[PDB]
DNA sequence: ATGCACAGGATGTATATATCTGACACGTGCCTGGAGACTAGGGAGTAATCCCCTTGGCGGTTAAAACG
DNA sequence: GTTTTAACCGCCAAGGGGATTACTCCCTAGTCTCCAGGCACGTGTCAGATATATACATCCTGTGCAT
């Protein structure tokens, strides 16, 4: 149930490296977990809202696209 | 007489008729000017040509015959005006520009 | 009468040709012992002037200041209380 | 007299930075991320089915946002004359971004 | 059913600029998304302009103003030139 | 000519909640602008919702969905409750 | 109309920073502030003039400024709405 | 027989308190109008202006400047400093997205 | 004994070449959405009016800017 | 703390253009008929993936020179 711990520290380190980060404190990982969780709630709430208004039970990628678009984060390559 | 595409009359490749239909059905205004879809298709075609040229250049620099999302991301981020235009646009599998801060370099 | 070639500053050529960080002192002492026979006090300056770019002469900021009624102009020209 | 070879601290880091600033593939494991997404998608509704494309789009957007936040954090830490990021850098970055 | 896109037109433009360069499906999907995004931005701005001046018709002048407002500098100038040239050619034809 | 605003209704609500409180003209215009902005936000979101679902009508369900999308938490819940109550009252009467 | 950006005097920027919660201020800040303000003003006025010209008018209204600010993601209340 | 001067910084705190409670504009109106007209000169000549427009620009600019100053103060404090540096402003604008 | 400057073994990275595949490009039927033709009536362009609002100037005060 | 200036206020005046109104007209929405452009579908290659086997390029510590 602790899927937030499914985000292991190697993945966080890899993301930091792609972000150009060289030295990382040990307290960083949990902070990233929390921030990512907040972002996920913000997106998923709107995605579920769109899914429900369409009277559907399966979330479509277009729902996620709309949710991201209305949050100011436009995504291409999915429709 | 024989049907002639309005794009051919304007010398464009983008479908002016489809653009006009979408403008009509897009609930933007009650009436649509006749010269509107031509203008819009021309602008779209110009921007498409610009970014396609940059992406083809990037793909050639990678010795690849097909443009990939990485090429598109590199072309967009490298072009200042294009990057500013797509400031809040995220490209899937586009990666990032290879950039490392100076102070992190070995000295 | 253009030189028509690779031109570098006196400092630029000194730093691009004789740039021996380990053996600069060797050249310094070589010049010092070369001038030691006649002029040892001026050997260091005679070596160092070759390491500097050409410059325009300027008073050393204290010949000017002993006279309060003298000020330096825009391009280094001399100016006094009659400038307006 | 036998010594084992090992690079100095900060070398493998730069090698990894070069490696991952070149590639574009996703960095997070698929199954843990999917399980986290499904768990989160329970306090709004129950029995939610998911198109795979939605999950992958979520992963793409999340990773891009995290990378951008990491880069901002790196700039913040560098501004403090440091090479190590600590969570106060993340907090300041999100605060200036307006997220806070 | 059948879904329309911009694949053929983007392909023709590519063959005009790079008559030998291929393209992947993900790339042209991104292409179509970008085209739709620009279309919606310009059309919405034009509708906003038309409502601003209390007019029921969207003309090419509205699109010109919208492009000037949305595109930065040289891109805007070049796009204005392209639109003007295409309009003049179509009207003359 | 004549321009309309929400001034009278705002004043009515002000007297409803704070019967002994006045208001300046500039603040009054601020509320007018705020109401206009909220109107535009809800209307645009509802229009996008309708277009996404391929619908010809803007119903109260779309308004509720837009309210949920554009309002934070408790504001959204209370506004949904108020809208549902008003709709029920109007339908009954 | 030349040399007006110097019209924003140092005490004005000082007051702006004091309202911004700044206690100690470097001397080489003011020109940077002036440049940034110039950039912002240019960006706004460009779109404001574009709106005014599209309406075939010769005076710039506040309402045009309202639209220009809105399009740049900076909404302002209390100036016509 | 002493000047009775306040210590460096308490006056700054007092004026911070003063200007965080007021709402009026902090910039002289005439220079701002002159600068605005000078900038507008480069886009179209003979341009007239409503006064409400110039007030709108002044309000928006002052609000934006106050926000930027607040962000810059946080950036400088993050560097464990007390005085504001232009590098703080540059970093803040870069993080905002303006750079 | 200390700062520099090579030699060299370790190591991970880039190149070269061979093979196989599925992903892209191309060929085809069809059909529906665009094109051609015609109308009317209303949205838009045009002309005349005015008066308000924008600009501009001049004199006096002083608060605010400048300066050390 | 001391000195200077121009922002600001008031007061006035002239006129430009933005709003207003009436008239006209041609352009686009609406309708019908017709046909081919684009799209769904099916095949066939070859760009690039993949695997393996070599040149490089650095990293890094151990040499000397000598100050
Ligand atoms: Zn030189």
């Amino acid at each position: 149930r602790d899927n937030i711990q499914g985000i292991t520290k190697p993945a966080i380190r890899r993301l930091a490296r792609r972000g150009g980060v060289k030295r990382i404190s040990g307290l960083i990982y949990e902070e990233t977990r929390g921030v990512l969780k907040v972002f996920l709630e913000n997106v998923i709430r709107d995605a579920v809202t769109y899914t429900e208004h369409a009277k559907r039970k399966t979330v479509t990628a277009m729902d996620v696209v709309y949710a991201l678009k209305r949050q100011g984060r436009t995504l291409y390559g999915f429709g | 007489a024989k049907a002639k595409t309005r794009s051919s009359r304007a010398g464009l490749q983008f479908p002016v008729g489809r653009v006009h239909r979408l403008l009509r059905k897009g609930n933007y205004a009650e009436r649509v000017g006749a010269g509107a879809p031509v203008y819009l298709a021309a602008v779209l075609e110009y921007l498409t040509a610009e970014i396609l040229e940059l992406a083809g250049n990037a793909a050639r620099d990678n010795k690849k015959t097909r443009i990939i999302p990485r090429h598109l991301q590199l072309a967009v981020r490298n072009d200042e005006e294009l990057n500013k235009l797509l400031g809040r646009v995220t490209i899937a599998q586009g990666g990032v520009l290879p950039n490392i801060q100076s102070v992190l370099l070995p000295k | 009468n253009l030189p028509k070639g690779d031109w570098h500053c006196n400092e630029c050529k000194f730093k691009i040709f004789i740039n021996n960080s380990m053996a600069t002192l060797k050249k310094i002492e070589s010049n010092f012992i070369k001038q030691n026979n006649n002029v040892k006090i001026f050997a260091k300056l005679l070596f160092n002037i070759d390491s500097h770019n050409p410059k325009q002469f300027q008073l050393p900021n204290y010949i000017k200041e002993t006279f309060p009624a003298v000020k330096t102009g825009s391009r280094g020209q001399y100016s006094d209380e009659n400038d307006k | 007299v036998k010594k084992p070879h090992r690079y100095r601290p900060g070398t493998v880091a730069l090698r990894e930075i070069r490696r991952y600033q070149k590639s574009t593939e996703l960095l997070i494991r698929k199954l843990p991320f999917q399980r986290l997404v499904r768990e989160i998608a329970q306090d709004f509704k129950t029995d939610l089915r998911f198109q795979s494309s939605a999950v992958m789009a979520l992963q793409e957007a999340s990773e891009a946002y995290l990378v951008a936040l990491f880069e901002d954090t790196n700039l913040c830490a560098i501004h403090a004359k440091r090479v190590t990021i600590m969570p106060k850098d993340i907090q300041l970055a999100r605060r200036i971004r307006g997220e806070r | 059913t059948r879904k329309e896109s911009y694949a053929i037109y983007v392909y023709k433009v590519l063959k005009q600029v790079h008559p030998d360069t291929g393209i992947s499906s993900k790339a042209m999907s991104i292409m179509n998304s970008f085209v739709n995004d620009v279309f919606e931005r310009i059309a919405g701005e034009a509708s906003r302009l038309a409502h601003y001046n209390k007019r029921s018709t969207i003309t090419s002048r509205e699109i010109q103003t919208a492009v000037r407002l949305l595109l930065p500098g040289e891109l805007a100038k070049h796009a204005v030139s392209e639109g003007t040239k295409a309009v003049t050619k179509y009207t003359s034809a």
